[PDB]
């Protein structure tokens, strides 16, 4: 709790759902939003900040609440945006050999400013004396460990406690969410929206030679002809649906009824028969 | 508030699918859990947290969390399946909505038994009493979740293995004083303000949870009921 | 709510091993069983925090191991005249006040702090039912805005109970007993820290007493001195 | 140093975007560098100067094996702000924006830095971007648009054995780095590989914005391109989609004498207000 990790994580696809089955997590509340459309939520990046406190202690870590662990050791304002995912870890950290290795600061002048690591060992100088460095009636150590051991039972066992820091700065996000796809069909007008790109059409098989670094492509006055697939290299085709005008072949209303029917642009093999030009 | 079909149908040999439409105040931000009642006796866990099962449910039953409702999921039902399921989840504004009910009908140890029931005088009541046996109370929560004769069920009290901050429902609340004590296990439950529209069984539920279902909103269940005392006071 | 014997007067100072009973857990995290000796007149002192190592005080009472799941506090052959009340204090649980005991007369016989600090009171005599008092303990030794200090009273035939929490700079929680009525303010960083009374409801007549250190999260705080009481004599 | 000036002859036309044209001509309009400018000729043979980038910078390299490598890009370069400090190490390129001031020297072991501060990004990209009478030049488009610190390069195998200067002929660049961080650049400083234990001399220009008709080949390649503000040419070569006009006079965008001065004339001056006799008397008022 006084030496939290702050890594920096980004440029990831970060799908929330696996986190669901990952461990047997015991609490996965997220204040911000909610984790059906955080999937689809891009972000610059994550801080993760993880610690170890009991049970009793997990109640604490609120936006905005005092403590012995909240405004001592790890405060979080009222705009955490992330979650508080946490669960037990009583099954490979409690030894019978002594637990003198965690801490929680007991001691402390103030509150500390939230989403702050102090990093310090000195003594605590209770003031109205200079403690030059001194254990007795004025100064004492500021740290005491914890009574973690196996034969207990909950709440007072090693919970990791582990939040996400969500921000969004002056800069592009990096991190945005996991992306499905879907089979590709060919010689059928369907839609597609291939990065974006948005629209319908029949997707073909082409024989062009698209440059290493070229993903769309348009042509000679401003229509997409043919892109780059997302998935592994393929030079595909997109041309424009099934369309065309219909004309009507009347003798007149004066000998019969009998009509025709002529769709331009179909080689009867797109809608007795005939083709032509 | 949780929608779920009244009274559903099926058939032998295939699968159906119960579903449990929430807003996302209480699903969207919480777990699923899915129970089973047999008809005259107590009810029983069946899929808590949407991805594990208890030791005693097999792997008959499946759940998941598409979304911000629930779906249930029977593969091979039989006539042993005919039973009740009722949906639950825990709202973010400190409350316990329970579900309806389905009527899945188709047409082919430690005990937790409590006391302290009986028909009284309008108005006033008497304590709601409740025991065990070698359970580990202190590391355990306890739920009342009473149903009345015929209708569903729905949550009323909670207290906490730690024994400190506890909830009441929307309907119970100051009336109501829920606490523990030194003894052995035991749960007393006070009652004020009767308005004789209590008639229901006050089911003394155990949970496995240590803190109250705010905080914990991954591990939140309920392990086996105990045989209620049916309470009529009928004015 | 904890068990303790109602009295204890049988075999004077060899089979006595008074104890408090009613945990059953394993006093939650930090195994830290308090024992004071509360004295009539002059505040309590002291006698042992830990199971052992018992700090510079009498030598004959010692080896506070917890069998079972109480704090079995060997204090035979210690001596045969002694006229106080000892209280225990467990149940370390996240706020959760009260955590002293009932009184225990420990009597063996029946019939047969001062200058360390500081001590001073407000000496509220006949106070007027409601209004707003103001209780001091004005220490001009160890610092009275570094330390974590409480306040606890108690009544005449009832024990002990934890009636205000104060942190260093930012907690001010309040009791289960005032549950809101009780405001605590803290006077000048370097003169002193004293309370309030808040429009008190007839039930803190009891006598105050200002401690200089926890008493459930106790910490050896190289010696724990306390300070005598005044009573309030409400007029309700 | 006096540092000189060289001719700069068509060269540094990127692909603005990633779209395939087959036998078209597209009239682009962003940043590039203009044909027939000048060009500094700091030499490498002592040189580390600090240079203004203002929208976008042309970097050139004619070094042998590893004379010039690396880049200083950064507004401030100092502690506050943060810097970028793209070099290029064995066989690996690390790139990250964190805000590493300096040490004693932009030279090179990270004997450029010596600091510890806050990151932002750590892209280290693992490809590298880098026979007697054959030399290799490297040229390097920077440009940076609001959420994109975009870098275009091509490495040619120049034949010639000339004195040191910019060849004949058209080369495009390929883009291959596209990170995506946020940090106002204003200020270029250069280092090389000293290495103690004419050699090579870069070049530097400058983008401004202007319009290009870029020739794509039937493999989806550009050709050549030609400017739209150079010559009485260039701007009938613009004007029409064909790179050969044919014999005649055409019409092409019309001309503005934009003015100079500005003069605002208002009429005299009078009927002054008897303010003046107001506030000068004896006996005023009560």
């Amino acid at each position: 709790v006084y030496a939290w990790n702050r890594k920096r994580i980004s440029n990831c696809v970060a799908d929330y759902s696996v986190l669901y089955n990952l461990a047997p997590f015991f609490t996965f509340k997220c204040y911000g939003v909610s984790p059906t459309k955080l999937n689809d939520l891009c972000f610059t990046n994550v801080y993760a900040d993880s610690f170890v406190i009991r049970g009793d202690e997990v109640r604490q870590i609120a936006p905005g609440q005092t403590g012995n662990i909240a405004d001592y050791n790890y405060k979080l304002p009222d705009d955490f945006t992330g979650c508080v995912i946490a669960w037990n870890s009583n099954k490979l950290d409690s030894k019978v050999s002594g637990n003198y290795n965690y801490l929680y600061r007991l001691f402390r002048k103030s509150n500390l400013k939230p989403f702050e690591r102090d990093i310090s060992t000195e003594i605590y100088q209770a003031g109205n004396k200079p403690c030059n460095g001194v254990a007795g009636f004025n100064c004492y150590f500021p740290l005491r460990s914890y009574s973690f051991r196996p034969t207990y039972g909950v709440g007072h066992q090693p919970y990791r406690v582990v939040v996400l820091s969500f921000e969004l700065l002056h800069a592009p996000a990096t991190v945005c969410g996991p992306k499905k796809s879907t089979n590709l069909v060919k010689n059928k007008c369907v839609n597609f929206n291939f990065n974006g790109l948005k629209g319908t059409g029949v997707l073909t098989e082409s024989n062009k030679k698209f440059l290493p670094f070229q993903q769309f492509g348009r042509d000679i006055a401003d229509t997409t002809d043919a892109v780059r697939d997302p998935q592994t290299l393929e030079i595909l085709d997109i041309t424009p649906c099934s369309f065309g005008g219909v004309s009507v072949i009347t003798p007149g209303t004066n000998t019969s009824n009998q009509v025709a029917v002529l769709y331009q642009g179909v080689n009867c093999t797109e809608v007795n028969v005939f083709q032509t030009r | 508030v949780l929608t779920q079909p009244p009274s559903a149908s099926g058939t032998p040999g295939q699968r159906v699918t119960i579903s449990c439409s929430g807003s996302s105040s209480n699903i969207g931000s919480n777990t699923v859990n899915w129970y089973q009642q047999l008809p005259g006796t107590a009810p029983k866990l069946l899929i808590y947290s949407n991805n594990q099962r208890p030791s005693g449910v097999p792997d008959r039953f499946s759940g998941s969390k598409s979304g911000t409702s629930a779906s249930l999921a029977i593969s091979g039902l039989q006539s042993e399946d005919e039973a009740d399921y009722y949906c639950a989840a825990w709202d973010d504004s400190l409350n316990w909505v329970f579900g309806g009910g389905t009527k899945l009908t188709v047409l082919g140890e430690v005990q937790l038994v409590e006391s302290g029931g009986g028909v009284v005088q309008p108005g006033g009541s008497l304590r709601l009493s409740c025991a065990a046996s070698g359970f580990r109370f202190d590391d355990h929560a306890m739920h009342w979740v009473r149903q009345a004769p015929g209708k569903g069920l729905e949550w009323v009290s909670v207290i906490s293995g730690d024994g400190g901050s506890t909830y009441y429902a929307d309907s119970v609340k100051g009336r109501f004083s829920i606490s523990r004590d030194d003894s052995k296990n035991s749960l007393y439950l006070q009652m004020n303000s009767l308005r004789t529209e209590d008639t229901a069984l006050y089911y003394c539920a155990k949970d496995r949870s240590y803190g109250p279902p705010d905080v914990f909103n991954y591990e939140y269940g309920m392990d086996v009921w105990g045989q209620g005392t049916t309470v009529t006071v009928s004015s | 709510v904890l068990t303790q014997p109602p009295s204890a007067s049988g075999s004077p100072g060899q089979s006595v091993t008074i104890s408090c009973t009613g945990t059953s857990s394993d006093f939650g995290g930090y195994n830290s069983v308090s024992w004071y000796q509360q004295h009539p007149g002059k505040a309590p002192k002291l006698m042992i925090y830990e199971v052992s190592k018992r700090p510079s005080g009498v030598p004959d009472r010692f080896s506070g191991s917890k069998s079972g799941n109480t704090a079995s506090l060997t204090v035979s052959g210690l001596q045969a005249e002694d006229e106080a009340d000892y209280y225990c204090s467990s149940y370390a649980g996240s706020n959760n006040f009260d955590v002293f005991g009932t009184g225990t007369k420990v009597t063996v016989l029946g019939g047969g702090g001062g200058s360390e600090v500081q001590l001073v009171e407000s000496g509220g005599g006949l106070i007027q039912p409601g209004g707003s008092l103001r209780l001091s303990c004005a220490a001009s030794g160890f610092t009275v805005s570094s330390n974590y200090m409480s306040w606890v009273r108690q009544a005449p035939g009832k024990g002990l109970e934890w009636v205000s929490v104060i942190y260093s700079g930012g907690s001010t929680y309040y009791a289960d007993s005032v549950k809101g009525r009780f405001t605590i303010s803290r006077d000048n960083s370097e003169n002193t820290l004293y309370l309030q009374m808040n429009s008190l409801r007839a039930e803190d007549t009891a006598v105050y007493y200002c401690a200089r250190g926890e008493i459930q999260p106790y910490y050896y705080y190289g010696m724990d001195v306390w300070g005598q009481g005044t009573t309030v004599t409400v007029s309700s | 140093l006096p540092p000189a000036y060289t001719n700069s002859f068509t060269r540094g036309v990127y692909y603005p975007d990633k779209v395939f044209r087959s036998s078209v001509l597209h009239s682009t309009q962003d940043l590039f560098l203009p044909f027939f400018s000048n060009v500094t000729w700091f030499h490498v043979i002592f040189d580390n100067p600090v240079l203004p980038f203002n929208d976008g910078v042309y970097f050139a390299s004619i070094e042998k094996s590893n004379i010039i490598r690396g880049w200083i890009f950064g507004t401030t370069l100092d502690s506050k702000t943060q810097s970028l400090l793209i070099v290029n190490n064995a066989t690996n390129v690390v790139i990250k924006v964190c805000e590493f001031q300096f040490c004693n020297d932009p030279f090179l072991e990270f004997r450029v830095y010596s600091s510890a501060n806050n990151c932002t990004f750590e892209y280290v990209s693992q490809p590298f971007l880098m026979q007697g009478n054959f030399k290799n030049l490297r040229e390097f488009v920077f440009k940076n648009i609001d959420g994109y610190f975009k870098i275009y390069s091509k490495h040619t195998p120049i034949i010639v054995r000339e004195p040191e200067d910019l060849p004949q002929g058209f080369s495009a660049l390929e883009p291959l780095v596209d990170l995506p961080i946020g940090i106002n650049i204003t200020r270029f400083q250069t280092l090389l590989a000293l290495h103690r234990s004419g050699a090579a001399a870069y070049y530097v220009g400058y983008l401004q914005p202007r319009t290009f008709l870029l020739k794509y080949n039937e493999n989806g390649t550009i050709t050549d391109a030609v400017d739209c503000a150079l010559d009485p040419l260039s701007e009938t070569k613009c004007t029409l989609k064909s790179f050969t006009v044919e014999k005649g006079i055409y019409q092409t965008s019309n001309f503005r004498v934009q003015p100079t001065e500005s003069i605002v004339r208002f009429p005299n001056i009078t009927n002054l207000c008897p303010f003046d006799e107001v506030f000068n008397a004896t006996r005023f008022a009560s």
